[PDB]
């Protein structure tokens, strides 16, 4: 339900 | 008028001639008190955050900083998502917004995210992040 | 007056109507300064992509009611990627695109639609709009 | 100066 960290 | 938006619209409005507490204050409230409330919140509260006008952007931290003190799970978890700690690591990250970002608006960002990984060691996601920007050499 | 003072009143979320005086007010002033351009694009970038649907429509009546006013020093601002990537952020799905929508979508392909027409010169909006439509975002000309 | 198109 969330997305990835900023890479 | 008691909607989120017209309350977020009158706590970081840009002519604000000193902090509107009330009007924050009545924003962290509202938004305690709906399912949907929180999500909507964080969406609204990221673009104000995300503004090229300073004090629009200082004050809404200013609701996010405040609300995080105020509130439960529900709205805890919304800002302990990358959903919304993506858009203020796009605004402290030169590699995005962070070099037209003024400097006052990205150590509020740091302060908040540090507040929030001591008094708030649940929400790893918050840590994480943190853990990024300061490895990143951003703090 | 300044430029953020101007577009905060052209794109109240609290206007019951559009606001001319100011929208216009918004294009005159971007002019009567050499550093207007470059930051009345980014103020429209930002305006453009605000969750609250009236307040990006009026951002997107004056950068189109500049767009027929001003000449090419606001026409080459807006015809560079560094504004020109905030619109395609807006329709694009593989960002803000899912979140937005479609009456502000739409709009925004309309716009880049009718630049290509009157400022062909502008080679940038050509090259974005011509991506947006071989990715699908554009299935043809409004 | 000016970015480069958004993929």
């Amino acid at each position: 339900d969330d997305i990835s960290l900023l890479k | 008028p008691e909607t989120l938006e017209a309350r977020i619209n009158r706590a970081t409005n840009p002519l604000n001639k000193e902090l509107d507490w009330a009007s924050i204050n009545g924003f962290c409230e509202q938004l305690n008190e709906d399912f949907e409330g929180p999500p909507l919140a964080t969406r609204l509260l990221a673009h104000k955050i995300q503004s090229p006008q300073e004090w629009e952007a200082i004050q809404a931290l200013t609701v996010l900083e405040t609300c995080m003190k105020s509130c439960g799970k529900r709205f805890h978890d919304e800002v302990g998502k990358f959903r919304f700690l993506n858009e203020l690591i796009k605004v402290v990250s030169p590699k995005y917004l962070g070099s037209r970002t003024s400097e006052k608006v990205k150590n509020k960002i740091l302060e908040l995210l540090y507040s929030w990984t001591v008094g708030l060691p649940e929400e790893v996601k918050i840590a994480e992040a943190y853990q990024m920007l300061k490895k990143q050499g951003i703090v």
